[PDB]
RNA sequence: UGAAAUGCGCAGAUACCGGGAGGAACGCCGAUGGCGAAGGCAGCCACCUGGUCCACCCGUGACGCUGAGGCGCGAAAGCGUGGGGAGCAAACCGGAUUAGAUACCCGGGUAGUCCACGCCCUAAACGAUGCGCGCUAGGUCUCUGGGUCUCCUGGGGGCCGAAGCUA
RNA sequence: GGUUAUUCAGAUUAGGUAGUCGAAUGACCUACCU
RNA sequence: GGCGCGGCUGGGGGCCUAACCCUCGGAUGGGGGGACAGCGCUUGGC
């Protein structure tokens, strides 16, 4: 049931109303594959280093989550279907590695 | 992938034939509003209009659903993959929840079992069909329409398909099985993914007769005829085309384009 | 001239989001700075770059920026 | 991987007495799992040669044991070969 | 066509000839020049001297289009690179800066037999 | 480019900004670095999976080492069917150099390079060093693991050197 | 003045080849080798 | 010789729809194409 770290990046120039929609799709999606979400850190808009889809900003979200280690690959296929989704980016989770303690 | 044959007879040494593994143990076509008489050979004056057709096994026409927006949102279960004798593709007898049954060009991946459904809502999963303004660019899709509400034209041949290159106004870009580049209408429906039985091209008729079963008759070289008959008619000991190689009607076949410049279908292409 | 080690407090170099932290390793060009310039260990330098790469994919860190005034 | 859980179960189901995590009898069963597991994987990953080597080693290792176990005690071999179900 | 105080100057530093194009803020050429444009040929066009005369002849015309400021950008590990720039000083035009956009593949297309040197 | 010429360019090229397609390779990290039996392996993400090292000294009790034949893997090139095709590029064409130049340099260019499946089975396939095991100074830096830890202990990767070997 | 073809007379070589190079006449406007 | 205006415009770009064409569980309508195409007269070509 390994822990993951589903980053997602959404169409920054997208209103909170439509954003509501996209945020729910992600929700049910994560659920359609049973990703009983742990944490979250929805860090809003942010300026990024390179225009992603020609936009300098982009919405970020970060659902830490445990789930079946197989449907994980497929889940990300789903999250990427949305075009207002501008870069899903799952990750296996690992205890931090302190540097210069 | 294809059935080979031990050479216990010439011709049979080279002749391969499909493996109808994908055919869901179902000889009989759905006799229901599904088969239909079929016949022909040449045109409606008595005259031959297309050389060299004729003969070859008797056929039943299987009626196919190419509009597939009659049943919007109405689901259906894929009851069977059947053999169609009159297309390269295989077909899927699918039962609708309605209790309505039709046939569809079985695309690659389709499993007998699969739910499937048409309409704008529908999931972008293999099998389902829906308008174009609605499939995520990049998707390979098949059995497309061309003008809307008009039935499928593009990509119905076996294992063929087209991708969406982009959208642009009421229209979407497509790359036809031919490589062509076209703006089709947004409201055009298209079943998702690519066509069943892509294994097709690799059969090898192998003998002469097999072409005959296909109803294709022998076709005779121009060279072989006489001047009365055909522009390559000098016959005079195996001989060189005497001129730029032509059709029986004498139009150049060596490379000459034929497409009517002033066609309106024109300003919607690029390939 | 200035190791990036004694340049910052304690942190998680396996984190791929502390944009502020990480930028402190990527020159005035975009280059993932050498070892000879962050002094980190072998083991360290790695998990570092591994994330710094991760970063750029999300869009937080760059890939290159123009070389400025000569 | 293999479930550290059912691994224990394998060890459990095959062993002369509690603890005992290394009897010939075990190792066999114990490998056999990892074998059949790999086996089944290669069956889809045909192109994965590298790993295949491992399987060849794995089949080897157990080949030895099963021999030593047959060589030393025929009685309990005829059991393990069959309980486990191999030698075909 | 229009005159503007703010602009941009691009330096193309080849080995066999360096050339510069001066464009408006957006990036749309108002004028340009190069070692041939100057009066040279083949190798001589590679000379940093021409690279001088170029940037000048460029800037020179540029000036008469109301150009005054010119954020500079160079591309080309060419030999006459900085002299092209040097010339934008002595040109008489306020260089807002100096950038090296000189493009670099993150290891993509195999290059000619010549530029095969890596190993 | 040694300098050139063929080449491209007023039918508007080169330089520059924007938009799009497509293929291939993975800059900085990178290394005297790591991994693998070898060939060999480098963006990032997950998934599936092989080997290997250390700790605890818990289990089995000599179950080992090798290995003709066999079986598998086996760079590049090359072959078959089918895709794909940006850059590069034998063959080929042109320019130039030359006495000549079927070459070196330049302009152009096709298989090929890429993928799927199948075959080929070679190499300076090199450490030119078969594998396993025990013996016989140390010095130095380096990767990786364990331990109250200016250092002991185990596993790799190097350079210098006891004895000894060595043409 | 230029181009080309040839030739021997020299020239460069230790020498030879070839070439470059020079001259004449007719037509015309550094490379290899012993 | 230049600005503003309307009829006339000629050319070129764009958009429209209602002619005209295709099509849609028969529609005084919906959809697609569209002043193009098709067809009439006429021009020169192959
Ligand atoms: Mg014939
Ligand atoms: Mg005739
Ligand atoms: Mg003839
Ligand atoms: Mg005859
Ligand atoms: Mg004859
Ligand atoms: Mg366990
Ligand atoms: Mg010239
Ligand atoms: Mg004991
Ligand atoms: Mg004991
Ligand atoms: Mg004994
Ligand atoms: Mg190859
Ligand atoms: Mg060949
Ligand atoms: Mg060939
Ligand atoms: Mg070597
Ligand atoms: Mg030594
Ligand atoms: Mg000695
Ligand atoms: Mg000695
Ligand atoms: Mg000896
Ligand atoms: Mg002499
Ligand atoms: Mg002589
Ligand atoms: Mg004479
Ligand atoms: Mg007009
Ligand atoms: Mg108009
Ligand atoms: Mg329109
Ligand atoms: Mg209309
Ligand atoms: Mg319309
Ligand atoms: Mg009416
Ligand atoms: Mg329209």
């Amino acid at each position: 049931m390994r822990r993951y770290e589903v980053n997602i990046v959404l169409n920054p120039n997208l209103d909170q109303s439509q954003l509501a929609l996209e945020k729910e799709i992600i929700q049910r999606a994560l659920e359609n594959y049973g990703a009983r979400v742990e944490k979250v850190e929805e860090l809003g808009l942010r300026r990024l280093a390179y225009p992603i889809a020609k936009d300098p900003q982009g919405y970020f979200l970060w659902y830490q989550v445990e789930m079946p280690e197989d449907r994980v690959n497929d889940l990300a296929r789903e999250l990427r279907i949305r075009d207002n989704v501008r870069r899903v980016m799952v990750v296996k989770s690992q205890e931090p590695f302190l540097a210069n303690a | 992938a294809v059935k080979k044959f031990k050479p216990y007879t010439p011709s049979r040494r080279f002749m391969t034939v499909a493996d109808f593994s994908e055919i869901t143990k179902t000889e009989p076509e759905k006799s229901l509003v599904k088969p239909l008489k079929k016949t022909g050979g040449r045109n409606n004056q008595g005259r031959i209009t297309v050389r060299f057709r004729g003969g070859g096994h008797k056929r039943l026409y299987r009626i196919i659903d190419f509009k597939r927006w009659d049943k919007v949102g109405i689901p259906a279960k894929v009851a069977a993959i059947e053999y169609d004798p009159n297309r390269s593709a295989r077909i899927a007898l699918l039962h609708y929840v309605d209790g309505e049954k039709r046939y569809i060009i079985a695309p690659d991946g389709l499993q007998v079992g699969q739910q499937v459904v048409a309409g704008p809502d529908a999931p972008i999963q293999v099998g389902n069909a829906l308008p174009l303004r609605f499939i995520p660019v990049g998707t390979v899709v098949h059995a497309v329409e061309l003008e809307p509400k008009k039935g499928a034209k593009l990509a119905r041949a076996a294992g063929t398909s087209a991708q969406i290159q982009g959208r642009e106004g009421d229209y979407v870009i497509l790359r036809l099985p031919s490589g062509e580049l076209r703006k089709v209408h947004g409201e055009c429906y298209a079943t998702v993914g690519a066509v069943g039985n892509a294994d097709h091209k690799n059969i090898v008729l192998g003998k002469a007769g097999r072409s005959r079963w296909l109803g294709r008759r022998p076709h005779v070289r121009g060279a072989a005829m006489n001047p009365v008959d055909h522009p390559h008619g000098g016959g005079e000991g195996r001989a060189p085309r005497g001129r730029p190689p032509a059709s029986p009607w004498g139009w150049q076949t060596k490379g000459l384009k034929t497409r009517k410049r002033r066609k309106p279908s024109s300003r919607f292409i690029i390939a | 001239k200035a190791k990036v080690k004694a340049t910052l407090g304690e942190f998680d170099l396996r984190d791929y989001r502390n944009v502020e932290v990480l930028k402190r390793f990527l020159s005035e060009t975009g280059k993932i700075l050498p070892r000879r310039r962050t002094g980190l260990s072998a083991k360290e330098q790695r998990i570092l770059a591994k994330t710094i790469k991760r970063a750029r994919i999300l869009g937080l860190l760059p890939f290159t920026e123009k070389l400025v005034r000569k | 991987p293999i479930t550290k859980e059912e691994k224990q179960k394998v060890i459990q189901e095959f062993a002369r007495f509690p603890g005992d995590t290394g009897s010939t009898e075990v190792q066999v069963a114990l490998l056999t799992l990892r074998i059949n597991r790999l086996s089944e994987h290669l069956k889809v990953h045909k192109k994965d040669h590298h790993s295949h080597r491992g399987l060849l080693m794995m089949v080897g290792q157990r080949r030895r044991l099963l021999r030593y176990l047959q060589r030393e005690d025929p009685e309990r071999y005829r059991a393990l070969i069959e309980k486990l179900g191999i030698r075909g | 066509k229009r005159q503007v105080a703010s602009g941009r100057a691009y330096i193309h530093a080849s080995y066999n000839n360096t050339i510069v194009t001066i464009t408006d803020p957006d990036g749309n050429p108002i004028t340009w020049s190069s070692g041939g444009v100057i009066g040279y040929k083949g190798s001589r066009k590679g000379t940093p001297y021409a690279a001088q005369l170029a940037a000048l002849d460029a800037a020179k015309k540029a000036m008469a289009y109301g150009m005054q400021s010119v954020d500079v950008i160079v591309r080309g590990t060419g030999a006459g690179r900085e002299q092209a720039i040097r010339a934008l000083q002595a040109s008489g035009l306020q260089v807002k800066s100096i950038v090296d956009d000189t493009p670099v593949p993150h290891n993509g297309c195999r290059p000619k037999k010549k530029f095969r040197k890596a190993s």
